[PDB]
RNA sequence: UCCGCGGUAGCUCAGGGUAGAGCAGCCGGCUGUUAACCGGUAGGUCGCAGGUUCGAGUCCUGCCCGCGGAG
């Protein structure tokens, strides 16, 4: 139950773009996967024990070591491609 | 022998420099065949190991999944997408390590992103298993495991979500231990999913565990889902019952080669002549829980790999227009990972949300529930890590005979319960691995459990020299 | 809005080579039918408008309509 209609929505919302030639192969193997997933029963269906931090400050980057990461970077900033 | 090295170190018999010269040689002689390390600590090596004293791991060096973010040293997490990303900080349970003595030899190699059971996903290249260099070293933790079997290394760390690391202990015949989850921090675990994931110890002997374990976990404030649990682990000085209730899982007994049923019998013998009351249980929906994982682990892969555009850090690929950038970038991933996201949006998709994800939540909760009544009845479980040795390099062309190596060790994370992985055998001078599992937070009980078999044999081989 | 099944006689649904069957309708038969049935016969915008094909209810592009399903 798996069109190529919805394999370029999903390529589309996961932004993965793949090969004409993948495609056709991704499209196989996601037929036989989500099938096996789809053996899957269904069944009928916990206490919060979560912890808060305190608003306490914690050194940060220093803008060097951060920017130092940035496949480019122009005068303190991270740089993209323009929108 | 990690333990030991530690002693002779104490003594004054040896210095850590010596002991990191001796690994680092091996390594350079016997790694290029094997293709263990993807990346080494340079000179910051041999210079960290000349300015320690007599803290507890002082003269050990460790060797880490290539997942996990070690400060100043290459983190690629065996993707092309962060084949030169170096982290600006270090994982919390790292760097506990490192305010022991300890030090960190290399990094590991990995199959991409931690999705693979070969290491044939690695963007680099695959690593051979040392008792056979025909034959998969197993994954994802696939580089890890290949070290400690070769002595490249006294420890390591390695990564679980659906048995990453056990499975590549057993194809390597060593330990390897999934903690309860919330035992050790995720803090610095490039995870992929988030609910499955666990930084696991291995060794060459349960001793050692103890040690990592001991050093390597504990609550960290930055890990909101981290326990409250002390180690206390190498308090293995054993006052162990005699008499644990060992509960054998009928469903899993089938299936299995011959190597495989014949080290099970064998270590049920063990375990009798132990003071164990064996007897044989039912885990009802175990064999459907590989279904629910790879809806559930795709699901929670598909948010946490989004991350990676061009942007910020990853690598460009060259696109000068952003949303083309990204796509592009993104098309850098290999055939697994992008195969597992895709199911992994579909899977939260509108639409099919409840259909499969919320499905799959549900039945989660099943067999965390069929566990706790488990446990009112007996304090261990036994079934084999997987139903046959290492593989050859070529099989598993098929991505769901892939998947299906997980068959008995994705029940462990989808329920948090600790696993141990210990080497039970050999089915031809191949290594043959069995699994126990405990309640949640009793790590400390199964290793001790462990103990005990090893002790009661002394079955473990490593197939290159040891130094 | 998206997705998945549907749209064929009047009614309810069968199916890359005269478009079919039973219900009712028409003609013929039958004195106890309960949804009578036997024979013969009539009955069409195959959704609508565009393509592939020598040939399209059947396949493939768009739209209208109905039902159902999604946090
Ligand atoms: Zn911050």
């Amino acid at each position: 139950e798996l069109s190529p209609e919805l394999l370029r929505k999903l390529e589309t919302l996961a932004k993965i773009r793949l090969s004409p030639e993948e495609e056709a192969l991704l499209l196989q193997d996601l037929k036989r996967i989500l099938d096996f997933v789809d053996a899957l029963p269904r069944v009928e269906e916990e206490e919060a024990l979560g912890r808060l931090r305190e608003d306490e400050p914690r050194p940060s980057l220093p803008q060097a070591e951060a920017l130092a990461l940035a496949p480019e970077a122009e005068d303190g900033f991270f740089r993209v491609p323009p929108v | 022998l990690a333990h030991e090295i530690r002693a002779r170190v104490a003594r004054g018999e040896v210095s850590p420099l010596e002991v990191a010269q001796a690994y680092l040689k091996r390594v350079q002689e016997l790694d290029p065949g094997l293709g263990a390390f993807l990346s080494l600590n340079e000179r910051l090596l041999e210079e960290a190991e000349a300015v320690d004293p007599g803290l507890p791991l002082a003269g050990l060096v460790v060797a880490v999944k290539d997942n996990i973010a070690t400060r100043g040293l290459r983190t690629t997490a065996g993707s092309r997408l962060l084949e030169n990303f170096v982290p600006p900080y270090e994982a919390t349970a790292v760097a506990r390590l490192k305010a022991l003595g300890a030090l960190v030899l290399g990094k590991t190699n990995l199959d991409e992103f931690g999705m693979g059971s070969s290491t044939e996903h690695s963007a680099f290249f695959p690593t051979k298993n040392p008792f056979d260099p025909d034959r998969v070293p197993g994954g994802s933790s696939g580089g890890s495991a290949a070290a400690l079997a070769a002595d490249l290394a006294p420890l390591a760390l390695g990564s679980d979500t659906g048995g990453s690391v056990r499975q590549p202990a057993a194809f390597c015949g060593v330990y390897g231990l999934k903690p309860t989850y919330g035992r050790v921090s995720r803090f610095g675990l490039i995870a992929y999913a988030s609910s499955l994931d666990q930084i696991g110890p291995m060794a060459r002997s349960v001793r050692d565990l103890a040690l990592l374990m001991d050093a390597a976990a504990g609550p960290d404030p930055l890990d909101a889902t981290s326990l409250d649990l002390p180690p206390r682990f190498q308090e293995a000085l054993e006052g162990p019952l005699p008499p644990l209730r060992l509960g054998v899982v009928r469903e899993a007994l089938a299936g299995n080669s011959p190597g495989v049923e014949r080290a099970l019998e064998e270590a049920l013998k063990v375990f009798r002549e132990l003071g164990l009351s064996v007897r044989e249980v039912s885990w009802p929906s175990l064999p459907q829980a590989l279904a629910a994982y790879y809806i559930l682990a795709p699901a929670e892969a598909s948010s946490n790999l989004a991350r990676y555009d061009g942007t910020l850090y990853g690598r460009r690929a060259a696109g000068e227009e952003v949303e083309g950038m990204m796509e592009a970038t993104r098309a850098l991933f290999g055939l697994e990972v992008k195969r597992r996201v895709l199911v992994g949006t579909f899977v939260l998709s509108s639409g099919y949300y409840e259909a499969y994800y919320g499905r799959a939540q549900a039945f989660r909760r099943r067999l965390k529930a069929e566990a706790q009544a488990l446990f009112r009845e007996v304090d261990l479980l036994l079934l084999p890590t997987t139903p046959h040795p290492a593989f050859p390099f070529g099989a598993r062309r098929d991505p769901l005979a892939m998947y299906r190596e997980d068959l008995y060790t994705v029940g462990a994370n989808l329920t948090g319960l600790p696993a141990l992985s210990f080497p039970a055998g050999f089915e031809g001078h191949l290594p043959v691995g069995l699994q126990l599992l405990a309640p949640w937070g009793e790590d400390e009980r199964l290793l001790r459990a462990a103990l005990a078999f090893e002790e009661a044999t002394a079955r473990a081989h490593l197939k290159a020299p040891l130094g």
